[PDB]
């Protein structure tokens, strides 16, 4: 009998006013688990030696009865993976999930573990952005007095990358989503005490409904439009994503003219390089994303969502667009038409957070009388 | 209690998870209506249907020959008993004699009902139970009462 | 937490229909479609203008990049 | 930098193929012209097979080339005639030759150089015919060249490629252009041997995804269907 | 001028063309919880019918005809005389505790 | 952090001597000396 | 019509309801490769190896 704890996934309460957008809060299961299925097969022809490695993802898109796939579906695959959390998250600022204070963390602490672990996955295969795609970001932390030279050292194994860098990753890499796929449970615990949280952001209680036929053939439905949205990219431009120069083999005498990780750090890369100092953009960094833990201390509005808030609407769209711009921005290189831009880019983004999602409660309150 | 037959009785008997329930068999026309209705508390609603409905199926499917003759037995005590009197017969006629066209005789009923075996149910259940479209209500909190599409669901073994 | 001990209900009535008994898809052309744009209608105006802004921002970011690296007369 | 335009293919459109025909001529450059000072070691004669040449045929060449294996009994090495398991003959045993070999500068693989490579193709074909004279005002070391698709627009490429360079098997012409066809047709299918495949897949993914799309958003809108008609009232006393 | 702009405000939120009010959109904490819990049958009753369908019609994205919208002038106060009790007693719960 | 080219931080285009002091860039500083010492006048201790 | 008749045949009961999948289904998989290849061939015609299998 541990046929009662599923039914939370079959005899669940919850709303029915749902829009399409929760189905991505179900896809990351299935992105997830496809991810682990696709990498597990994956790495039974990996090889954590300098040497061979490159080489070793090579006996893989030639030799391979159909593995070649498998490189894409992984890797594009965690590009469709950020699609949903930036479509995941944003949604609990534009209807108010982040109230739930002892859940909202724990979807922090998955993305500074996915963020750090991604980072952990581009470089296995020596990219030559693998190798400068590691050094740059893990140098900054020498930024700190006194103990920056030393973690750094620490982690690279020695004075700088070599192979006793790859292999440190490849099992700090290979172990975090099963470290995800238990506190994937954690994340629906807290929820389960108190249950989902409607676009209008009103205690819907009164109507709660099945999960069975309803929201489960409706996020396999979302799941369709996921291998849709990654069989296409695979099957018809594998290579838009994932940078060229990866192909090519690690060499540490020779860099590439320009330098930008992989897209997705862009909006968060582009905040510390903009600032000329070193440590002056780290902690802003962090920052950027612990914000997330800082805000649920900034609902000023005793409203929750942001149907029911236009002006939070103009707020929250433009922030889109610096977050979309970032990334851009991030991914050009530093000239002066694009060093103004961030210099007010990064700061904008601390400015709509802190000040003026709040400013809106405070004023909305006043113009409604509570 | 649960000493009784109706393995739905017994269980209900037995957590006592309802408190009545009764079925039916209306007839008009060309149409009637054949269910059940049952009576219980806000926290017992959905396994009680699902007991019930696992009883329905049950007939569709698996019908023990022995049990049909505690209902056949059953039946003929039925029409007799409820034909004490001279009130009660009248019924009958002023409702046979418009719907049946003639009256039926008492030797009647019974010989059609000595044709009835384990076959005839598993055809019959499964052409008017079985996949159909039913009609619910409700009147109550009935806060646990699921959906009609689970319901239907719960309608077909497997 | 389940259904049964949630809340109160009082003098509420819910009518409802079998799916086989309605076609999945009446009135999608018919009723969508101006639901569509009203839907539109009360959305466009606060959500595309950081975009219009994005578009011309992505613009300029070229233009003026562009013309730095082309020369000066010296 | 320079962009390069976006030059048609037989393979461009999103179910188009690579000409094999093309690729058989494509291989011909290779080991005339470019194996001298590019060591392409991801790839063995056996790939050929199914896409350019035969069994018989392709092992041909590896009987035509000696290749350093086995550890005598003697405790030495020596050269064997290869065969379809080996890989192509590196030029050179290391990257150091070749820069000895030229004006201080190193030929890339051409393994993966299309993928890693913006543009890919249409850089490649573009680039050998992009050979112009210098303009004014500008000057070059010895054994550097003007190339303006290539960064920095210097380069130690030393012209590989020109008309009447060599000849083909089936007696097409072997101008500048039609040889640069083969050829970028040849190297995309280096980090790509799936091409031929990954369309069918291609195809197969849409006529059930494109199928099955609609039906799973009609039992969608089936089973909703009790909510997209559900109706309410309010009557207390 | 102000008092355009509060009529005008309270249009563009939109919860007055899903035929609800002011105080149903508010959100819960356990200060509130008490007064809602404190409310009467006959209008506690009124909150929830207005609630449900304006639901049925978020899953639709529909909404009711211009008819059946809420005016400003009709945004009743039901819920504040209710609420500002409580929270007398809150703040006498706490000072006096200091 | 990038290689400097000899006779030059090519992703930012910083101007160094050859002895690698910079004269033109966003590099702030003059490249990083390590410490050293010579057993003799043909070998080297880099560190 | 062909949809009620087709029913009570075989959506009927569960363990027939199977039954017509994997038929159909294997009867489809034979249909489905060759509707995509000689398509795939119609389109690339003159490129692919069974078009220049008779000369080698
Ligand atoms: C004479 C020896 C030699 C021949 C023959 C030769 N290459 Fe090169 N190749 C080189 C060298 C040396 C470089 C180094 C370029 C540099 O250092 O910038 C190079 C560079 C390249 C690159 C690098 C382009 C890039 O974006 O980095 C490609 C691609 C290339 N060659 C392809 C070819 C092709 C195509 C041909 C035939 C048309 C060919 N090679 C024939 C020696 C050769
Ligand atoms: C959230 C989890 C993960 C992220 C974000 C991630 C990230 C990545 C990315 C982006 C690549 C692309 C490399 C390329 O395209 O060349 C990659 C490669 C790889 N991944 Fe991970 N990965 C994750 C989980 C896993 C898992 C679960 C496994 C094994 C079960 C795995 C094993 C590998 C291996 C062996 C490679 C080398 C293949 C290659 O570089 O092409 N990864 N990883
Ligand atoms: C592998 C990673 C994750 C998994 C498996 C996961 C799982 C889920 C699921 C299934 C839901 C319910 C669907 C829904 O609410 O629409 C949910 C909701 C939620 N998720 Fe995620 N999630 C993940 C990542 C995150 C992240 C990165 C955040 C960042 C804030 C987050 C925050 C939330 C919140 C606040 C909710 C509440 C939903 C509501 O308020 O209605 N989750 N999560």
């Amino acid at each position: 009998l541990m046929k009662i704890v599923n039914n939370a996934f079959i005899d669940l309460p919850a709303p029915s006013n749902i829009s399409s957008w929760w189905n991505f809060g179900s896809l990351l299961g299935i992105c997830l688990i496809l991810q682990i299925l696709t990498g597990l097969f994956l790495a039974m022809h990996y090889t954590s030696d300098t040497t061979t490695a490159f080489s070793s993802v090579t006996h893989i898109c030639r030799d391979v009865n159909y593995g070649w796939i498998i490189r894409y579906m992984h890797a594009n695959g965690a590009s469709m993976f950020f699609i949903c959390l930036y479509m995941h998250v944003g949604r609990g600022l534009y209807y108010g999930s982040y109230t739930f204070l002892e859940t909202w963390n724990i979807g922090v602490i998955l993305l500074l573990t996915v963020m750090a672990t991604a980072f952990m996955g581009y470089v296995l295969p020596w990219g030559q952005m693998s190798f400068w795609g590691a050094t740059v970001i893990t140098n900054l932390l020498s930024a700190i007095p006194y103990i920056g030279t030393n973690l750094v050292e620490w982690i690279w194994g020695g004075f700088s990358v070599d192979k006793a860098t790859l292999t440190r990753f490849f099992a700090f890499h290979f172990i975090l989503p099963f470290i995800i796929m238990a506190i994937a449970m954690v994340h629906l615990l807290f929820l389960h005490e108190t249950g989902s949280n409607n676009p209008t952001g009103i205690s819907s209680d009164v109507d709660k409904i099945p999960f069975h036929p309803y929201y489960t053939i409706k996020d396999i439905l979302g799941a369709l439009l996921l291998i849709l949205a990654l069989m296409l990219l695979v099957l018809f431009a594998p290579d838009l994503l994932g940078d060229p120069d990866n192909y090519t083999p690690a060499n540490p005498l020779n860099t590439p003219p320009h330098i930008k990780p992989e897209w997705y750090f862009l909006f968060a890369y582009a905040i510390l390089r903009s600032i000329p100092n070193k440590l002056g953009g780290v902690l802003a960094l962090a920052f950027s994303i612990l914000i997330l833990a800082l805000i649920p201390l900034l609902h000023t509005s005793k409203q929750r969502s942001m149907m029911f808030r236009p002006l939070s609407q103009c707020l929250f769209w433009a922030l889109v667009a610096d977050l979309l711009t970032l990334t851009w921005i991030g991914g050009q290189p530093v000239e002066h038409p694009y060093i103004t831009i961030g210099q007010l880019a990064s700061v904008l983004y601390f400015l709509l957070i802190l000040v003026l999602m709040p400013t809106a409660g405070t004023i909305e309150n006043k113009l409604l009388k509570w | 209690g649960a000493h009784l037959s109706s393995p739905l009785a017994s269980i209900a008997a037995t957590n006592k998870l309802c408190q009545s329930f009764q079925t039916f068999n209306i007839c008009y026309a060309d149409t009637g209506l054949l269910g059940a209705h049952f009576v219980c508390d806000h926290m017992s609603i959905d396994d009680m249907m699902f007991v019930l409905q696992g009883q329905w199926m049950r007939l569709c499917t698996s019908a023990t020959e022995s049990e049909v003759l505690r209902g056949k037995n059953l039946l003929r005590n039925a029409l007799v008993s409820h034909l004490d009197g001279t009130t009660p017969v009248c019924e009958d006629i002023g409702r046979s004699l418009l719907t049946y066209g003639r009256r039926i005789p008492l030797a009647e009923w019974e010989s059609r009902i000595a044709e009835v075996d384990a076959r005839v149910v598993r055809e019959v259940c499964s052409k008017y139970f079985y996949d159909q479209c039913p009609a619910v209500a409700g009147f109550g909190p009935i806060e646990q009462l699921p959906d009609y599409n689970r319901i239907r669901s719960g309608m077909f073994w497997l | 937490r389940q259904f049964g001990h949630l809340t109160r209900v009082r003098h509420v009535i819910t009518y409802s229909l079998s799916p086989f008994e309605q076609r999945a898809f009446p009135h999608y052309f018919s009723k969508g479609i101006p639901n569509v744009l009203r839907r539109t209608r009360a959305c466009i105006l606060r959500v595309a203008p950081p975009f219009v802004a994005f578009y011309l921002v992505y613009t300029w970011g070229t233009q003026e990049f562009e013309k730095s690296k082309r020369k000066n007369p010296a | 930098e320079l962009h390069p335009p976006s030059y048609p293919w037989s393979h461009r459109g999103l179910l188009s193929s690579l000409d094999h025909t093309s690729i058989r001529r494509g291989f011909q450059v290779y080991k005339q012209v470019c194996s001298s000072c590019h060591s392409m070691d991801y790839v063995a004669y056996r790939h050929l097979v199914g896409v350019c040449y035969t069994e018989d045929e392709a092992k041909a060449l590896a009987e035509e080339v000696e290749v350093q294996d086995g550890p005598n009994e003697d405790g030495e090495m020596f050269m064997r005639p290869g065969k379809l398991s080996d890989y192509f003959p590196k030029p050179y045993p290391n990257p150091e030759a070749a820069r000895a070999a030229n004006n201080g500068a190193l030929p890339p693989d051409l393994s993966y150089i299309v993928r890693a490579r913006h543009g890919g193709e249409d850089y490649v074909f573009s680039l050998l015919t992009g050979y112009c004279e210098p303009p004014t005002g500008v000057s070059l070391r010895e054994g550097l060249y003007f190339n303006p698709y290539f960064p920095g627009q210097a380069i130690g490429m030393a012209p590989p490629i020109y008309n009447e360079v060599l000849e083909f098997d089936d007696g097409t012409p072997a101008t500048m252009s039609q040889v640069a066809k083969d050829v970028c047709t040849f190297l995309r299918w280096a980090a790509e041997p799936e091409h031929d495949h990954r369309k069918r897949m291609g195809l197969k993914m849409l006529l059930m995804m494109g199928l099955l799309l609609p039906l799973v958003y009609a039992m969608k809108r089936h089973k909703w269907s009790v909510l997209k008609s559900r109706k309410l009232a309010y009557r207390p006393p | 001028w102000l008092e355009g702009i509060r009529k005008w405000y309270y249009n563009a939120a939109g919860f007055n063309k899903l035929g609800l009010m002011r105080d149903d959109t508010i959100h819960e904490n356990d200060d509130v919880k008490e007064a809602i819990r404190r409310l009467p049958e006959n209008l506690y009753d009124d909150r929830v019918f207005r609630i449900k369908r304006a639901l049925d019609l978020s899953m639709r994205q529909q909404i009711l005809p211009k008819e059946q919208w809420t005016k400003y002038e009709e945004d009743k106060s039901y819920l504040e005389p209710y609420l500002k009790e409580v929270i007398r007693e809150r703040k006498e719960r706490e000072e006096w505790a200091k | 952090g990038c290689v400097p080219i000899a006779n030059y931080c090519p992703c930012h285009g910083s101007h160094y001597d050859a002895s690698g002091r910079i004269r033109k860039g966003p590099a702030p500083l003059n490249l990083e000396v390590p410490s050293y010492e010579f057993t003799s006048d043909d070998m080297v201790i880099v560190g | 019509t062909l949809t009620a008749r087709l029913y009570s045949l075989l959506f009927r009961r569960t363990s027939t309801f199977a039954l017509t999948i994997v038929v159909g289904a294997l009867f489809f998989e034979r249909a489905f490769d060759q509707g995509a290849d000689a398509i795939y061939e119609h389109i690339n015609e003159g490129k692919l190896w069974k078009h220049i299998k008779h000369k080698y």
